[PDB]
RNA sequence: GUGAGGGGAGUGAAAUAGAUCCUGAAACCGCAUGCAUACAAGCAGUGGGAGCACCUUCGUGGUGUGACUGCGUACCUUUUG
RNA sequence: GCUAAAACUAUGUGCCGAAGCUGCGGAUGUAUACUUUGUAUACGUGGUAGGGGAGCGUUCUGUAAGCCGAUGAAGGUGUGU
RNA sequence: GGGAAGCCUACCUCAAGAUAAGAUUUCCCUAGGACUUUAUGUCCUCUAAAGAGCCGUUCGAGACUAGGACGUUGAUAGGUU
C-alpha cells in the first residue's frame, strides 16, 4: 500500500501561499518564507485585538477632553461631574456626541458642572 | 485584428534580444525597419526577420496595407538551454549555459 | 431626533429607521423589542438626559434575523518551544431595525 | 568577496534602469532620396552629391 | 463604524497671531504644539493633520529663566570626524531666533512624515510684522 | 539563406494532439491593464484609515490598490539564557 | 523643555492606566441534581520534557456484476460557501 | 572693565535637493470646432516658439560621462606656406 504525497502536499502549500498573497517579495512566493509570514500575521492579529480597544478608548477621550475644554471644563473634572449627576453614557456616545452635535455636549457639560457646584 | 509572427529557438540571450525588442515597440513598422536596419545589434537581424515574417503574413494571409501598420506587440521569451562543460584550473569544471529565445511580433492597424 | 440605548453589554446612538447589529438575542425575527431604559433623547433643541434614565422614552425597534460574522483566525506560537495551536470564531449578531422613538 | 544574501530581482532591475538602448542619427540624402547614417556614405557610394564606384 | 475619523478634505485650517514678547519658552511650546497638531478639537484624528496655522511676532523677545540664556547649549554634528559644533541660547536668539522656537516645537511634535507636515503650519518672525495680513490671522494670546 | 522558424491552406472529434507531440503543477523569466511610489530610515506585517479605478443588486455593497498612523528585532536547534 | 516647577517635603480632591475584576455573546472539562436524557447550578480551561483522551485526510481489500461518469472521471486552475 | 597660539568672525574653496528648492536681467508662446464627466474636462483640426539635444571637426577637458570651442555668414582639426 504504497501513497504517494503528491496531491495533499501540493494542497496545503497552496493553501499557505493563497493566504500570503499581496506579500512582498519571497513572502508571497517561496513556501518556506510565505509559511513564517503568515503565522507571525496571526500572532500580530491577535496581539492588535486586545490593542485596538485601547486605541479606540484613547480616541475618545481625547475627543472628549476638547469638547469638554470648549466648554469650560477638564476631561477628569467633566466626567467627576457626570458620576456625582448619575449620568452613565459611555464614553464612545460622549466622544460621537462632542464630534457631531456641540448643542448636546454643551448641555452635557452644563449637567456635570451642576453636579460639581 | 493583430497579426502574428514567431521566431523560436534564436541563438542569443533574451535579455540581449529584449533590448532591441525595447527599442522598436509600439513605432510604425516603416521607422522600426530603419532602426533595425541601421542597428549594430546581433539581435537586431533577428528581430528584423520576424518582423518583415509579420508583415508578410498580414499583408498575404490578411490583405492589410503596409502603409497603416504599427509594431503593437512584442515581446521575447526564454528558451531551451544547452549545457557543456568549461574545464578551469587545477581540475575543476564549470558547468556553461548557452541560452536561446523565442521572439513573438504582432502588427496591427 | 436620535437616542441612546443599551443593548448588549453596549450603548448605541440611534435615528429612526436605522438598522443595526447588536449581541444575540432570544427574541424570535420578526417580534418587536422595546427599550425603556433610554439614557437620552435629543430632538434638536428639546435634550433631555437621564439621571439614570430618561423617565418615560420609549424606543421600539423589530427583529430582521439573526446571523454570523466573518470568520477570524486564532493562532498561538512560543518559538523555538515546540508550542503551536490554533482556532476559528464566528460571533453571533442579531440585526434590528428602529421603527420608533419618542421621547 | 562575495555577497551574504542573495539581491532581490527588484534591486537587479534597479541596477539595469541604465542599460536601455539609443537610436542612431539618420537622414535623407538629397541626391539618392534614401535613408542614410547622417554624415556617412550611403551604401550605394553616394556621398554629399557625388558617386564613389561606377 | 460608528467612530469617523476626520477627512482632509473637509479641515478647515484657521490662521492665529502669537506674540512672544515676555513669555516662558517651553510654556509657549507646549500651546503651540497642542494648536499646530489639533489637541484643541472635537474632530482631533490621530494619522490627519486637523491643526490651526501660527504665526510667532517678536520672537527674540522669548524669555528664559535661571542661567539657561548663558548655559542652554545648542549642539550639532557635521559628520565629518570631530565636528561636533557648540552654541547658546544668548548668541542664538541674537542671530538665528527662528531656530529657537523651530528645536522647541519640533521636540514636541511627532517624529514622522505627518509631524513634519505639521511643522509647516508654524511661521515663525523677529520683528513686530509678518507677511502674512492676506490670510487674516486673529490675535491668540497663550 | 532552397537554412532554422513561422502565418495561411488541408487532415483530424480535438493541432494550445504537429513530431522530446496525453495531462502540463512550482521555482524562475516576459508582455498588458488598474492603483501606489523620487523629503523619506530598520524582520516588510498587523490594528486603523483617506483617496483613486472598475463593477454594481446604487449601499451601511463587491473587487484591486493603499497616502497617513499606533504596535512590532525571522524560523529551527541547543541552552541558565 | 522645566525655577512662586513640569524639582523636593506634607496634606487632600479627581482622573488615566493591564489579556486583573465587572458587563454581554459563545465553546469546552469536572462535579452535583434531573431518579433515560442533554437540561440547570457550582468550580475550572498559560504551559517545555512528559503522560492521558478524541479526531481529519492519503493508498489498498471486502461490502461492489452495486452507485457516479463522453449530457464529461481523475488531475490542474479560479470563485462561493 | 581688562584678559590667550583656544571659541565666533576674518583668509581660500564648495554651497538653494537650503523640498524653507531663494534673488536679478533679458527672451518666447495670445488658434478654431464637437461633446458631457461643466472641469487647469475628453476627442478633432491647425500650430511647433524662445531654446535643448542627436550628428560632425575637436580640446591645454576627460576612464565612460560631464565641461569648453567651432560647423561654410567657418580658422574647429588635418594639410599647405
Ligand atoms: C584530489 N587528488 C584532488 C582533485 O580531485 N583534483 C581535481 C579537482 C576536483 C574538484 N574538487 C571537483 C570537480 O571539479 N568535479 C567536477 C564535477 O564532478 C563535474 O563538473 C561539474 N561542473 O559538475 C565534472 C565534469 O564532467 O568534472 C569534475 N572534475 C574533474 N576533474 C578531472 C580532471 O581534471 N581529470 C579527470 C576527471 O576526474 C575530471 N573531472
Ligand atoms: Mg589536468
Amino acid at each position: 500500500a504504497r501513497v504517494k504525497r503528491g496531491v495533499v502536499a501540493h494542497r496545503r502549500h497552496k493553501k499557505i501561499l493563497a493566504r500570503a498573497k499581496g506579500y512582498y517579495g519571497a513572502r508571497s512566493r517561496v513556501y518556506r518564507v510565505a509559511f513564517q509570514a503568515v503565522i507571525k500575521a496571526g500572532q500580530y492579529a491577535y496581539r492588535d485585538r486586545r490593542q485596538k480597544k485601547r486605541q479606540f478608548r484613547a480616541l475618545w477621550i481625547a475627543r472628549i477632553n476638547a469638547g469638554a475644554r470648549q466648554n469650560g471644563l477638564s476631561y477628569s473634572r467633566m466626567i467627576d461631574g457626570l458620576k456625582k449627576a448619575q449620568v452613565i453614557i459611555d464614553r464612545r456616545v460622549l466622544a460621537d456626541i462632542a464630534m457631531h452635535d456641540a448643542v448636546a455636549f454643551a448641555a452635557l457639560a452644563e449637567k456635570a458642572k451642576g453636579a460639581l457646584a | 485584428m493583430e497579426v502574428t509572427a514567431k521566431l523560436r529557438g534564436a541563438a542569443i540571450s533574451a535579455q540581449k534580444a529584449r533590448l532591441v525588442a525595447d527599442l522598436i515597440r509600439g513605432k510604425s513598422v516603416a521607422h522600426a525597419l530603419n532602426i533595425l536596419n541601421f542597428s549594430n545589434k546581433k539581435a537586431a537581424v533577428l528581430v528584423k526577420k520576424a518582423l518583415e515574417s509579420a508583415i508578410a503574413n498580414a499583408e498575404h494571409n490578411n490583405s492589410l496595407d503596409v502603409d497603416d501598420l504599427k509594431v503593437s506587440t512584442i515581446y521575447v521569451d526564454e528558451g531551451m538551454s544547452l549545457k557543456r562543460i568549461m574545464p578551469r584550473a587545477k581540475g575543476r569544471a564549470d558547468r556553461i549555459t548557452k541560452r536561446t529565445c523565442h521572439i513573438t511580433v504582432k502588427v496591427g492597424v | 431626533m436620535y437616542a441612546v440605548i443599551q443593548s448588549g453589554g453596549k450603548q448605541h446612538r440611534v435615528v429612526e429607521g436605522e438598522t443595526l447589529k447588536v449581541e444575540l438575542l432570544k427574541a424570535e425575527s420578526g417580534a418587536t423589542i422595546t427599550f425603556d431604559d433610554v439614557l437620552m433623547v435629543v430632538n434638536g433643541d428639546n435634550i433631555q438626559i437621564g439621571a439614570p434614565v430618561v423617565a418615560g422614552a420609549k424606543v421600539t425597534a423589530e427583529v430582521i434575523g439573526h446571523g454570523r460574522h466573518d470568520k477570524i483566525r486564532i493562532i498561538k506560537m512560543r518559538r523555538r518551544k515546540h508550542y503551536r495551536k490554533q482556532q476559528g470564531h464566528r460571533q453571533w449578531f442579531t440585526e434590528l431595525k428602529i421603527t420608533g422613538i419618542s421621547g | 568577496a562575495v555577497q551574504q544574501n542573495r539581491k532581490s530581482r527588484s534591486r537587479r532591475d534597479m541596477r539595469r534602469s541604465h542599460d536601455a538602448l539609443t537610436e542612431n542619427a539618420l537622414t535623407v540624402d538629397q541626391a539618392t532620396g534614401e535613408t542614410h547614417r547622417r554624415h556617412h556614405v550611403t551604401k550605394d557610394g553616394f556621398y554629399r552629391g557625388r558617386q564613389l564606384f561606377a | 463604524m460608528k467612530t469617523l475619523s476626520a477627512k482632509p478634505a473637509e479641515v478647515q485650517h484657521d490662521w492665529f497671531v502669537v506674540d512672544a514678547t515676555g513669555k516662558t519658552l517651553g510654556r509657549l511650546a507646549t500651546e503651540i504644539a497642542r494648536r499646530l497638531r489639533g489637541k484643541h478639537k472635537t474632530s482631533y484624528t490621530p494619522h490627519v493633520d486637523t491643526g490651526d496655522y501660527i504665526i510667532v511676532i517678536n520672537a527674540e523677545q522669548v524669555q528664559v529663566t535661571g542661567n539657561k540664556a548663558l548655559d542652554k547649549k545648542y549642539y550639532r554634528h557635521t559628520e565629518f570626524p570631530g565636528g561636533l559644533k557648540e552654541t547658546n541660547f544668548e548668541k542664538l536668539v541674537a542671530h538665528k531666533p527662528e531656530e529657537i522656537f523651530e528645536r522647541a516645537v519640533k521636540g514636541m511634535l511627532p517624529k514622522g512624515p505627518l509631524g513634519y507636515a505639521m511643522i509647516k503650519k508654524m511661521k515663525v518672525y523677529a520683528g513686530s510684522e509678518h507677511p502674512h495680513a492676506a490670510q487674516q490671522p486673529q490675535v491668540l494670546d497663550i
